[PDB]
RNA sequence: UCAAACUCCGUGAUAGCUGGUUCUCCCCGAAAUGCAUUUAGGUGCAGCGUCGCAUGUUUCUUGCCGGAGGUAGAGCUACUGGAUGGCCGAUGGGCCCCACAGGGUUACUGACGUCAGCCAAACUCCGAAUGCCGGUAAGUCCAAGAGUGCGGCAGUGAGACGGCGGGGGAUAAGCUCCGUGCGUCGAGAGGGAAACAGCCCAGAUCGCCGGCUAAGGCCCCUAAGCGUGUGCUAAGUGGAAAAGGAU
RNA sequence: UUGUGCGCCGAUAAUGUAGCGGGGCUCAAGCACACCGCCGAAGCCGCGGCAGCCAACGUGUUGGCUGGGUAGGGGAGCGUCC
RNA sequence: AGUUUAACUGGGGCGGUUGCCUCCUAAAAUGUAACGGAGGCGCCCAAAGGUUCCCUCAACCUGGACGGCAAUCAGGUGUUGAGUGUAAGUGCACAAGGGAGCUUGACUGCGAGACGGACAUGUCGAGCAGGGACGAAAGUCGGGACUAGUGAUCCGGCACCUCUGAGUGGAAGGGGUGUCGCUCAACGGAUAAAAGGUACCCCGGGGAUAACAGGCUGAUCUUCCCCAAGAGUCCAUAUCGACGGGAUGGUUUGGCACCUCGAUGUCGGCUCGUCGCAUCCUGGGGCUGGAGCAGGUCCCAAGGGUUGGGCUGUUCGCCCAUUAAAGC
RNA sequence: GUUACGGCGGUCCAUAGCGGCAGGGAAACGCCCGGUCCCAUCCCGAACCCGGAAGCUAAGCCUGCCAGCGCCGAUGAUACUACCCAUCCGGGUGGAAAAGUAGGACACCGCCGAACAC
């Protein structure tokens, strides 16, 4: 039903569309967790910074 | 020697070295071929010489065909001049060579003395190749 | 020669991942 | 640019009763030099121009 | 000793100004061009430079008019 | 002391030039690009900064719909040019029958067409991704401390390397010149890289003789595993290297 | 005879080993594939003090976000003399 | 006597160039540099402009008097390969190509909204009004198929105006509208007006910038190798091994310009060394087209030694006389 | 409504074209007769224009047939590529050609008019 997601990797190196995705999931901080929807939108967000990011589901 | 009649634009970029063959990967008119495995600018002189190995190596009758002209030419400009100035003449004319493709292929009876020929004429080129017979 | 050589072959190594500055 | 006796040359068009002069430059090779020409003035209206420089 | 070339001309910033879907004003410049690529179709007028530009408000559809790429305006429907 | 002395005065001459410019904390925080330039080491305006007022999410991100492109790539009896090998042989031509006309012959040179395989930054019947322009739906939302307009106060306008794409060069340079909502350094410490501005990780409010992790690494020097399992290596390979050679 | 994974020769400069960072290592302390743990930073967390922006409330309390910084802009202050 | 005498530039100089248009680079929007690659312009135009109407070429096949590869003609195929005033591109057959008749819109007064945009410049612009052209009318015409064909400002000049007229009335003069006068081409144009030397040189600065040296690369140079056409009486490999190819070393002529110009003292000689081996002799050795003496080529090998003299400033070199040998 | 009819148009304009075979002419589309009248040839009543209906569907045109000259054209794979991983090599998530193939296709649609009829 809904994602959890868990910032890993830092912001640094990274590019703009990146760093403003993780701004829009809420994510700031390493170790931060967000428990997000797993629409279209998040999906796309995942997609483009995955390797930001550990993925898991409740659902 | 091998070089055109004349050329529109005397003066081209170098050719690029990235990607794979997409014609002349199969032998053709032949009997035994070369196949080419690396990127490389082959030129006029080394097909004149790989030729003529070819054919101080077979001697009599059995046919040799170059799938291969330099219509490509590349700019040197003449000695201990600072860079800048403008760009060099023409003065030796490459065909590139991207991987897969087929150079030369012969048509002589016996396998032995024509893959002896070949090698021989590999042995003349830059490049790493190999031999091809036109089966699968 | 060597000293440029030795400089873009350390290069290689795994903490630097494949690249360096000034090669 | 300059002023020199170009083949294109002349200019000045000036109006009968009609002092607005319209302007052209044209060639001097060829003849001509009594007829056509119209063009609108002031307070009047469409009627018949000179040339003369 | 001389490279006898060098020389070049500046840009003029043609191409396509207002692209599909977009309101446009009336007697705006959807393309700048030297010939006729694009056509024009219907409430749309050609230049002298053989740009175009809208001659009724509305929004744009590149359309073929028998293989030539037209452009057209469309009615904006009324508030 | 002389390619035009010395002293006082003008005179505190002037320098697009070099140097130097003193106490503290708080907040935000760049640039090294464009056009012009008697100009290229300077400067003016635009660009990026902040302060104040105004306009309130208009900026940015993701998804979906609509739009033009002629790049990579591929293709060519789909045009302009190059070009490999065959079939024919007009047309040419050695030569023969000898009028030379005309009848022809012979590897002859081979159009044009034709079978097959090919190339191209200034060749394209074709044609991707991304990027881009607008619309829409949400998201972020006690914020990005975003955007836009205005006015004050400026600094910069000598950029470097690394990745990707490219020109000049010898497809050499720690070379030079452009691109890039790519990066870092500049202005950025700490850890790793043996030492090492630009590489990888990560962006330092101050304290703690607290804990978990990344990159990297666990025989001793050096804190952590002479860790488990299955195979290869005999070269000190590991801990530089080619064409090529070799039971 | 094909394709592979490690290997051999080719190999070769001048102060001193000197092309693992050193000792040393194949009774791998070397390469590969999987597995287990761990160490490790000024990162994150944990306990505390200060500060700036906003917000909520009450006659200045709390909370969330924030706080590297040169050219530079703005703000608030110590000190010396009369 | 006072002063000028440009800039770019892979140091400067010599050369070349400076503005505008077109194409590629240019990386599928726009834009984007280089002393990067190809060209062109500093015009022409009673029509080569406007409008109404009509038609389709080039090429090939054939026939055909001079006539041939082609001239004008006729007949077919011919979607467009010709032509478009002038370079190239984008377009044009629905023609913007070709042709014929009228003809002056190659006008005046304006201009919504837009592009592009440092700024000044620059580009199109439907629509309104007078007065017209063409056409039967609808409708098109504010130059040319489009983009280049030219130069800001100041100062003067010509025509017209119902603007002003230094007490009044006039006038000069100054204004205004339309217009002219510049290879100011170094083309955003320091003056209307300006070429050079300095080894007599001086000052301020710069490693932003060159020469010696270091450094990076290694075209070039040296050393070495790969394959083997042949030479070698035959015999590819005793010896030389072409045509091509791959690497070293960093000493050579050069490329970049990274530290040093508020000082890194530059050719050779002398004296004094020390190091490498890609070895001149000595020492050990394999093959021979090595009988023997002398050798030729190859491998290992650095301990020691490696001359004195003539010419040249010379390094290098040549020569003389010796040497076990007269090293790089 | 309807037939082998004519005319004006359209399709993000060849799936519609070219060529071959057969076949049709009631009213219409045509070709044809001739330059008296308007009008016209850079010369020509050939064309444009005018006046009529002797003649023929031969041609144009419409109808069916032939997938042959041309065109259209997928799925899947490949090339290439955005992003990420990765000490050179290469790889993973997504996107996705050209060519080729299977195949398609001798067009489709709209309006008025005729003829034909209840």
């Amino acid at each position: 039903a809904e994602l959890k997601i868990t910032q890993v990797r830092s912001t640094i190196g990274a590019r703009w569309k990146q760093r403003e995705s993780l701004r829009t999931l809420g994510l700031k901080k390493i170790r931060q967790s967000v428990v997000r929807e797993d629409n279209a939108q998040t999906r796309g967000l995942i997609n483009t910074v995955h390797h930001l990011v550990e993925v898991e589901e409740v659902g | 020697m091998l070089i055109p009649r004349k050329v529109k634009h005397r003066k081209q970029h170098h050719p690029e070295q990235r990607g794979i063959a997409s014609g002349g990967t199969s032998v053709s008119f032949g009997d035994y071929g070369i196949q080419a495995l690396e990127h490389a600018y082959i030129t006029n002189r080394q097909i004149e010489s790989a030729r003529i190995a070819i054919n101080r190596h077979i001697k009599r009758g059995g046919k040799v065909w170059i799938n291969i002209f330099p219509d490509r030419p590349l700019t040197k400009k003449p000695a201990e001049t600072r860079m800048g100035s403008g760009k060099g003449s023409p003065e030796w004319w490459v065909a590139n060579v991207k991987p897969g493709r087929v150079l030369f292929e012969l048509s002589y009876p016996d396998e032995k003395t024509a893959r002896d020929a070949l090698t021989r004429a590999i042995h003349k080129l830059p490049i790493k190749a190999r031999i091809v017979t036109r089966e699968e | 020669a060597k000293r440029g050589r030795k400089k873009r072959d350390r290069k290689h190594s795994k903490a630097n991942h494949g690249k360096r500055p000034n090669a | 640019a300059r002023n020199e006796i170009r083949p294109i040359v002349k200019l000045r068009s000036t109006a009968g009763t009609g002092y607005t002069y319209v302007t052209r430059k044209n060639r001097r090779n060829d003849p001509d030099r009594i007829v056509l020409r119209k063009y609108d003035p002031v307070l009047r209206r469409h009627v018949e121009f000179r040339e003369e420089r | 000793s001389s490279s006898r070339n060098g020389r070049d001309s500046a840009a003029q910033r043609l191409g396509v100004k207002r692209f599909g879907g977009q309101v446009v004003k009336a007697g705006e410049i959807l393309v700048r061009q030297r010939g006729t690529h694009f056509h024009p179709g219907v409430n749309v007028g050609r230049g002298g430079d053989d740009t175009l530009f809208a001659l009724a408000p509305g929004a744009v559809e590149f359309g073929a008019k028998r293989g030539r790429k037209t452009v057209n305006i469309v009615p904006v429907a009324r508030p």
